[PDB]
RNA sequence: AGGACGACAUUAGACGAAUCAUCUGGAAAGAUGAAUCAAAGAAGGUAAUAAUCCUGUAGUCGAAAAUGUUGUCUCUCUUGAGUGGAUCCUGAGUACGACGGAGCACGUGAAAUUCCGUCGGAAUCUGGGAGGACCAUCUCCUAAGGCUAAAUACUCUCUAGUGACCGAUAGUGAACCAGUACCGUGAGGGAAAGGUGAAAAGCACCCCGGAAGGGGAGUGAAAUAGAACCUGAAACCGUGUGCUUACAAGUAGUCAGAGCCCGUUAAUGGGUGAUGGCGUGCCUUUUGUAGAAUGAACCGGCGAGUUACGAUUUGAUGCAAGGUUAAGCAGUAAAUGUGGAGCCGUAGCGAAAGCGAGUCUGAAUAGGGCGUUUAGUAUUUGGUCGUAGACCCGAAACCAGGUGAU
RNA sequence: UAACUUGGGAGUCAGAACAUGGGUGAUAAGGUCCGUGUUCGAAAGGGAAACAGCCCAGACCACCAGCUAAGGUCCCAAAAU
RNA sequence: GACAAUGGUAGGAGAGCGUUCUAAGGGCGUUGAAGCAUGAUCGUAAGGACAUGUGGAGCGCUUAGAAGUGAGAAUGCCGGUG
């Protein structure tokens, strides 16, 4: 492309619409407020969620529950993501970290069983869903915590 | 700056799945006596913000 | 970068005062006036254009009467003896016929009467 | 395969340049995107203007509300008011923005493709150059047969290089690290020495 | 606390390449032709637009004197380790408590951690403090004495530069003898106002006039550039005139139309208009305005949805079960390289423990809620929202510090 | 020949007359409050002298062509003395 | 080729005109730029040319980019003049 034909992806640009410029465009004079009121105001209209005095509903209805100090996430790992590693490969946390699997380990890797196992394993992982285990140990692989 | 969330609203819903907001009842407070046994029993279940109500407030909730 | 006024408004206002002349006194000198009179003349151009159709058929539908009445015969009954005798002519044709050459509408007249 | 050529013209012989990054066929929508990214960048964005705040004095109230037959005001400095403050105006700002980094890589490979695809890449054995001179390296520039517009790419910063070029309207001098789609896209024809050539095919 | 010597830098400067001709023109740098330098084609000036005419630029050189930063000598000061556990020391009206306040993102709260006033008031290495009331255990520290560069903030100022910043109603209030003139007792408020020409060559002399002013003559490319002297729009004011008008009821035009006068971007032309039809300005605001509701004497200039950072949606593009970096560092205030900390996605459900393609509810393998049975992510155009004065102008007022009893 | 769903953007929350079913008022109001329809609002054109809301009828632009609607045809003033 | 639609306030959607600046390309200009003035010119609109006079040195065009981008009204501000 040369400086002097310069053209931008079809569809990727369109003019921003200016506002207040003459009747024709549609949108002069009130500038597409309307006629008067809170909302024909400069910096009018009201604050989001506010409903004119009706008691908001997020008033109306009340708080639940707690955040626990000590709440754990596990970084999970479906047995059709453990499919890519070669029959008879240990996999572990660096091991998933290292290929990609698993970017964050949050508290600890755990394993669950969404897809099908193809694969023999030694899987080390801080912890398994009950059918990942038995899909791991079923493939002639093993596993351990 | 970073918009603020709307603290009474985190702390009164969340967000599912395909981003719904699940919600509480009210009349779940007091004066129990002056509800049916069958109204308390299904007050007691949750349901989501309404389509309309998340018109309104969908911004408060954008980082939860 | 900062856009100064420029030489457009006056180019446009121009124009339009140009459009005024021959307007009356401060019609034809003052961009605010002029600019609403030559909106007042568009309005009226637009409205005449349709309005001189039908004053031109009132034209030839008069002196098509007057040339009937030389000929005993009303325009309403003249009208209705041609469209019998199945003749298309219309009312400016008519008219400028009984202007230009009265033996030719006499004939024209006498096939209405026949058709009647 | 390319000609590599010796600064008299005659061919010194051949190179393999990958067509991964001298063969693609160039994406105009990420090259649009670079250059205009490019252009942005370098933009200084100092420019401002005084609203009604910032501009001296003001702070009266110039008549009484009522009473006067004048239209109400509150500031001599108001913005309809000869001298008054700029309503909203220019801010200084910067106008630099990113794109991925595989984008970024693609527009180079985009503009070196289009180079290549246009016939204005030569490739040329070094430039035994060991004082600066600019009627020489004009001389060089004929030989080679060069339009205009040219860039010139050394492997690293060569100063007799840089010293001769400088001087010439229209030829630009790069290094390998250095290239980019403004100066790629501007030039004509591309002079990039072998060893140059060789470490951008690394690169990209 | 000094001293000697040296280096570098700042405060003046010096050298510094290369073009001639013709044409137009008042003038050449323009055009044309033919050359030349370039580590110099930054820039300004010169009678129009110059790499080669000037000032310069690249590059190189330079300091009597003062100042600054530094190096080496000198000078000054100065011991450094281990073993032992008998005794001794290790910051007191302190720590801490109660009451009243304050500060901690934390509004007294279950309120740790930290300060102030008032009152009370420890322990001593087998000690003391902390890990968000509190106790135990464990772990980490060792208060109630002091000092300490750098990375960070800012710009009245100086030097060298930069700008998809302004260009005389703009940009500083101030391009100009401006914080002036002017206003006020005072604090304080606070303007307007740039342009002859390349060169002053700035009009010798004659004529009307007291002068002002003018007509010639002359200078100049131009005076029709003659002193607020480049250009010179509009409102407004005059002189002349082609058509027209003194029986007529007019939002002033429009459509029809003779007569008369012209002759163009040459088009089934231009100016005028006897007479006929039709016809109550514009804006705002209204159920509805010719409205006797609002606004504008006229003309000109100026005068109102912006930008930053977040959110969301749509379009675009790259990559894709992945996508993407932030600060930082390098770079030319660039692109860009590097940087994987972090962020979003790849799994949901639950208040939570937790379980997991399921989970929660439930005694239930029931029923029901939310889920599963692919697509995301980064940047960016557009739309909208949030925080900001947030489209522009307008109160009556509130608070703070000053100035006034002429 | 529409309809529904999801998502981006709105404006509107002073309504009027007329006809008709009713309340109220006095089988008063160009009154007032509901139901139903039309028109105005946001609709120019023709008729009702003039006359938002009545009657006819919904203007993409041009024509010195034709047929009609409401309403009209002695003159003003087109068409039947 | 056919035949269907095209009144419209708030308002939504689309396509465009013109202004200043920037980038690149390609041009114009003392044999006269911009500005101004006049004309019987062209385009569906915003608007675009051409000729002549004035003027005396700067300015178009193409593609893309960016905005202090368009005024008739605010008892608007400043100036000039009725
Ligand atoms: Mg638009
Ligand atoms: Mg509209
Ligand atoms: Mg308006
Ligand atoms: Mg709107
Ligand atoms: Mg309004
Ligand atoms: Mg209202
Ligand atoms: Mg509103
Ligand atoms: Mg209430
Ligand atoms: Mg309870
Ligand atoms: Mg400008
Ligand atoms: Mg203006
Ligand atoms: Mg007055
Ligand atoms: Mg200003
Ligand atoms: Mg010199
Ligand atoms: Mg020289
Ligand atoms: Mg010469
Ligand atoms: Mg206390
Ligand atoms: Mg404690
Ligand atoms: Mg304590
Ligand atoms: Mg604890
Ligand atoms: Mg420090
Ligand atoms: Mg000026
Ligand atoms: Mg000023
Ligand atoms: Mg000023
Ligand atoms: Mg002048
Ligand atoms: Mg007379
Ligand atoms: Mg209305
Ligand atoms: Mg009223
Ligand atoms: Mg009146
Ligand atoms: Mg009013
Ligand atoms: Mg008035
Ligand atoms: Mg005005
Ligand atoms: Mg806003
Ligand atoms: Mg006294
Ligand atoms: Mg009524
Ligand atoms: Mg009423
Ligand atoms: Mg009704
Ligand atoms: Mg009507
Ligand atoms: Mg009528
Ligand atoms: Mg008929
Ligand atoms: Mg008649
Ligand atoms: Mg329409
Ligand atoms: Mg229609
Ligand atoms: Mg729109
Ligand atoms: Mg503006």
């Amino acid at each position: 492309m040369k400086l002097h034909e310069l053209k931008p992806a079809e569809g990727s640009r369109k003019e921003r619409n200016r506002v207040g410029r003459g009747v024709a465009t549609g949108n002069g004079k009130t500038s597409g407020r309307g006629h008067k009121g809170q909302k024909a105001r400069s910096g009018g209209g009201v604050r989001p969620g506010f409903e004119g005095g009706q008691l908001p509903l997020f008033r109306r209805l009340p708080k639940r529950g707690f955040t626990n100090i000590n709440r754990k996430e596990y970084a999970i790992v479906n047995l059709d993501q453990l499919n890519k590693f070669e029959d008879g490969t240990e996999v572990t946390p660096a091991l998933l970290v290292e290929s990609g699997v698993v970017k964050n380990e949050k508290s600890g890797i755990k394993i669950l069983g969404n897809g099908s196992l193809d694969k023999k394993l030694t899987v080390k992982a801080h912890k398994f869903s009950a059918s990942a285990a038995e899909a791991i140990d079923a493939k002639g692989g093993a596993h351990e915590v | 700056p970073k918009m603020k969330t709307h603290r009474g609203a985190a702390k009164r819903v969340k967000r599912t799945a395909s981003g719904q907001l699940k919600r509480s009842r009210a009349f779940t407070s007091h004066l129990f006596a002056n509800k049916s046994t069958k109204q308390k029993r299904q007050l007691r279940k949750a349901r989501l913000v309404s389509k309309s109500d998340m018109k309104r407030v969908k911004q408060l909730l954008a980082y939860k | 970068p900062r856009v100064k006024g420029g030489t457009v408004t006056r180019a446009r206002r121009k124009k339009t005062i140009k459009l005024a002349k021959g307007y009356f006194g401060s019609k034809h000198t003052l961009y605010k006036v002029a600019k609403q009179q030559v909106m007042k003349s568009g309005q009226y151009a637009f409205r005449d254009r349709r309005q001189r159709k039908r004053d031109f058929r009132k034209l030839w539908i008069t002196r098509i009467n007057a040339a009937a009445r030389q000929h005993e015969m009303s325009y309403s009954r003249l009208m209705n003896g041609l469209k019998k005798a199945g003749i298309d002519i219309n009312r400016k044709m008519l008219s400028e016929i009984a202007i230009s050459d009265e033996k030719a509408f006499a004939q024209l007249v006498t096939k209405a009467k026949d058709a009647l | 395969n390319y000609d590599v050529l010796k600064l008299d013209g005659t061919k010194s012989g051949s190179i393999e340049l990958s067509d991964a990054v001298f063969g693609i066929e160039p994406n105009n929508s990420v090259l649009f995107e670079a250059i205009n990214l490019q252009r942005a960048s370098l933009r200084q964005g100092t420019h401002a203007v005084k609203n009604r705040s910032a501009v001296s004095g003001g702070g009266r109230k110039p008549w009484k509300q009522k009473g006067t037959g004048r239209a109400r005001q509150g500031t001599i400095r108001a913005p309809q008011w000869r001298g008054g403050g700029i309503v909203f105006g220019p801010t200084p700002r910067s106008y630099a923005y990113k794109m991925p980094k595989k984008m970024r890589r693609l527009a180079l490979r985009s503009a070196l493709s289009f180079k290549a695809q246009e016939n204005g890449l030569t490739v040329v054995d070094a430039f035994n150059f060991e004082a600066p001179k600019t009627k020489e390296f004009k001389n060089v520039l004929s030989t080679l047969e060069q339009p205009k517009k040219v860039l010139v790419v050394t492997e690293n910063e060569d100063v007799n290089v840089e010293l001769s070029a400088r001087n010439i309207p229209g030829v630009q001098v790069t290094t390998a690290q250095g290239l980019n789609v403004l100066d790629i896209t501007n030039a004509d024809s591309l002079v990039i020495t072998e060893a140059a050539a060789k470490k951008v095919e690394e690169v990209l």
